[PDB]
């Protein structure tokens, strides 16, 4: 029901999966950029505070 | 995240060596521990790098039956270091040793669990 | 409503425990996050 | 002119769309017949999109060049395993063809769904507008959408010996770049089965 | 879901766009009043200490979460471990008053002494950052500007003095925060920065 | 004492039956939870029988001999492909064990469904009647029937790293032939998944 | 209803002392042991 | 063959720990398992009860 936010991997054994962005096709768009942002959702939740001095 | 070793170089066969594992510190993450299972690997020229030994969380120790009975391994967690004892020196010791950790699967131990190591080489030839 | 969980009334008057606020006559983000557009924009088929 | 389609847990969005073409019917007819004895069943995990590559539209192709694509093709998902697990199937199709070049190009394409196409003649290409079709004109749009039901002389079919449909794409006017358009254009497809049904389980693999 | 980017308006996309389901949320642990209500250690000085909330280290939990607000308000509690007697003095008072006993003085009682102080500043609200400084002589200007860009001096809760101070911890009550600011995490060097979680 | 079971388009009939044993519950609990985000789905084509061989009951086996069988095992049908097409699953089980020898034999067997069995001790075999169980006594009956729900510390499971059930068959009294019974007996099983569910599609094969 | 025997209410709110259960919308052995057959099976004389 | 690593209640640390005792509250249990007694060697295994 919950998943960890910790464990900087620098290793094997993915746990939660990957996401992949692809380019299907394009017309005369060489060198043009696509910016991308991130934010929380409707039902995002966060629990159990801790202090690791970061 | 990357382990250093020391105590190698050019050495003559018949001495006494204690290879030392100068770890980067083992920043390793969350309280899910007691899977601390380190080990040692040797590597041959152009031939796939082979295991030598592996230490479990507390007390179990296994070795390749080529070197079985000749080497002694132990870890000191209070200061977080692990070492490798080298007695009964043979011509077979010419290999580069990597201080690393193990995976402990059902069939056999799997490798890092890491980026890579640097290594120390002990080539002896009389 | 901070991190306090006793069920018996405080011993000292409210005048001595804390400082008292007066009136003259954040919290904009909870109105702003509620006005976000959720539905789809174009015509929907299938 | 935005339109959004969704099949299963997949979606697809276009901004230059001229509608959907319903070809040969808008609903599905009787699925339960006297030939299956009441043993058919539906599979809703099998209705979603998959992609493929068709051809490259260069400026040197004259009128009358065509490309054929037989449906259903070699697929690897759950649909491609249905044809290995059962003996009789039936389903309708949903096709979408896309050719992306900027609005400074010239030319025209024509996509069409043809039942049982076997080596059309050369003069018969002038009459390909009898089947459900749509044009792709870079000046205006970039996408085509068609919908077709299940047609055949039988109520359930054996897809290892008969392919009842065919997607064919023809060139009616060649491409022009005019120093402002894309040098060439690549054509892709996007297909999803609708209303699948199966009957007659097979033994195991071996 | 398409929309115009430049408009800067919020827009959120749920999982009902492709057939999913939206579940229940409980967000009690991220409230400002809750999370900021806990003790935080501070490196103390021997004789005289000025109680200022910008002395918490910026890497601790309270330190950074406080520093993502531009303006704030809170009462204060302190927990001191000392020798001798401890005297508190309100905001803006002479430094000679640290020796007089009529000011609130707590006689030593082991092991420590916990107090509760009000908010005594003249402004309506405090601030974590202030744009007042309006910004050969190589080192001169360096150490001139470096000491010419601190905060004003009336941003404090008072002062304490004792024969020796060994520990000192802060706790905020009724916290309120305005006008958020950036908050950054440790930048990994590799593909991920991983804490070694509890595991043998 | 005839009883007839049916799962999907398959059936099974026995004439010497002493009932069904419902172990640990008689219904299924909540399938939709906050962990799948509402993306689960049911597969009714996956609930039917399949057979396997267990062991041969000879007259020389003493008390305490056991045979373990981990569920779900290597299968080839549509169920065996579900574990290749998705990432999370859950389902209950329905087991049936048969040992056919004439009514002039002696001995006794004990079948039981054990959650998370890992190398039971030798003395612990005397207490195997805490789990859902049934006896097979050639003097009286020849079949056993059990039903179990989904149990686990998680609501959906990953069957490539965890096998939550186990079917174990033990010998409590050795076989005797008495010059009128069969010289030996072969034991077979018959299993059908019930209430399957899946979520989290995988990419294609390659 | 464990091993606790005080008669005065707890000092702290129930929210701080324990963790709170939620709902979604053993104990089978107490139903199973109640359904056991007690009477005699055959015809009874004497 | 140990258990997974997320089956714990946390961790504690101190300069030195001398004693540590556990107490469970609101216990609930599911799906029973075997429970065995000391196997006597003779006809009975007898504790020496309180008696002089």
């Amino acid at each position: 029901d919950y998943a960890y936010t910790a464990s900087d991997a620098a290793e094997t054994t993915n746990v939660q999966g990957w996401v992949c962005l692809f380019q299907i096709t394009h017309g005369k768009a060489e060198g043009d950029a696509l910016v991308v942002l991130a934010s929380a959702g409707k039902d995002f939740e966060l629990r159990l505070p801790v202090d690791a001095r970061q | 995240v990357q382990l250093q070793e020391s105590g190698g170089g050019l050495v003559q066969p018949g001495g006494s060596l204690r290879l030392s594992c100068v770890a980067s510190g083992t920043v390793f993450s969350i309280n899910d521990i007691s899977i601390n299972h380190l080990g040692w690997y040797r590597q041959a020229p152009g031939k796939e790098r082979e295991l030598v030994a592996a230490i479990t969380a507390d007390g179990t120790s296994a070795y390749e039956d080529s070197v079985k009975g000749r080497f002694i391994i132990s870890r000191d967690d209070a200061k977080k270091m692990v070492y490798l004892q080298m007695n009964s020196l043979k011509p077979e010791d010419t290999a580069v040793y990597y201080c690393n950790g193990l995976r402990a699967s059902n069939a056999g131990w799997e490798p890092r669990f890491g980026t890579w190591g640097q290594g120390t080489q002990v080539t002896v030839s009389s | 409503s901070g991190n306090t969980g006793s069920i018996i009334n405080n011993y000292y008057m409210q005048q001595y425990q804390n400082s008292m606020d007066t009136q003259l006559g954040n919290d904009w983000f909870s109105k702003l996050a509620s006005s976000a557009f959720s539905g789809l924009f174009g015509a929907l088929l299938a | 002119r935005i339109l959004t389609t969704r099949n299963g847990h997949t979606t697809s969005t276009t901004q230059s769309s001229v509608g959907i073409t319903h070809g040969y019917a808008t609903a599905e007819d009787f699925v339960n017949g006297p030939n299956t004895s009441g043993l058919e069943t539906r599979v809703v995990q099998a209705e979603r999109f998959f992609k493929t590559h068709l051809f490259d539209w260069v400026t040197s192709d004259p009128f009358g060049r065509y490309y054929l694509l037989e449906l259903p093709t070699d697929h690897k998902g759950v649909y491609g395993s249905l044809t290995d697990s059962y003996a009789y199937m039936r389903n309708g199709w949903d096709v979408e063809v896309t050719a992306v070049g900027n609005q400074f190009n010239g030319g025209c394409l024509l996509v069409a769904m043809v039942p049982e196409l076997c080596s059309i003649e050369q003069r018969e290409l002038f009459q390909l507008t009898l089947f459900p079709h749509q044009f792709i004109n870079p000046r205006t749009n970039m996408t085509a959408h068609i919908k077709v039901p299940f047609v055949g002389v039988n109520r359930y079919d054996q897809y290892k010996v008969h392919k009842p449909w065919t997607l064919v794409v023809m060139v009616v006017a060649p491409l022009t770049v005019n120093t402002e358009g894309a040098p060439q254009i690549k054509v892709y497809a996007n297909i999803a089965p609708t209303n699948v049904h199966v009957a007659g389980e097979f033994p195991s693999k071996e | 879901t398409t929309s115009t980017g430049e408009s800067a308006d919020p827009v959120t996309a749920t999982v009902e766009n492709y057939g999913g389901e939206t579940q229940v949320q409980r967000r009690h642990h991220t409230d400002v009043s809750f999370i900021l209500d806990r003790f935080v250690k501070v490196t103390p000085k021997d004789s005289i200490n000025v109680l200022d909330l910008m002395q918490t280290p910026s890497h601790t939990l309270v330190g950074a979460l406080l520093r993502t607000a531009t303006y704030y308000f809170a009462d204060l509690e302190v927990a001191v471990k000392h020798k001798g007697d401890l005297t508190w003095v309100p905001n803006g008072a002479p430094v000679a008053a640290l020796d007089n006993t009529t000011n609130p003085t707590a006689y030593h009682k082991a092991p420590l002494t916990r107090l509760a102080l009000p908010y005594t500043a003249p402004h309506r609200v405090l601030a974590t950052v202030y744009n007042g400084k309006c910004k050969v002589r190589g080192d001169l200007q360096v150490l001139a500007q470096k000491a010419a860009r601190p905060l004003p001096t009336s941003f404090n809760y008072g002062a304490i003095k004792a024969t020796r101070v060994t520990e000192l911890l802060y706790r905020m009550k009724r916290a309120e925060t305005y006008c958020p600011r950036p908050l950054l995490a440790v930048h990994p060097s590799a593909a991920r920065h991983k804490q070694k979680i509890v595991a043998p």
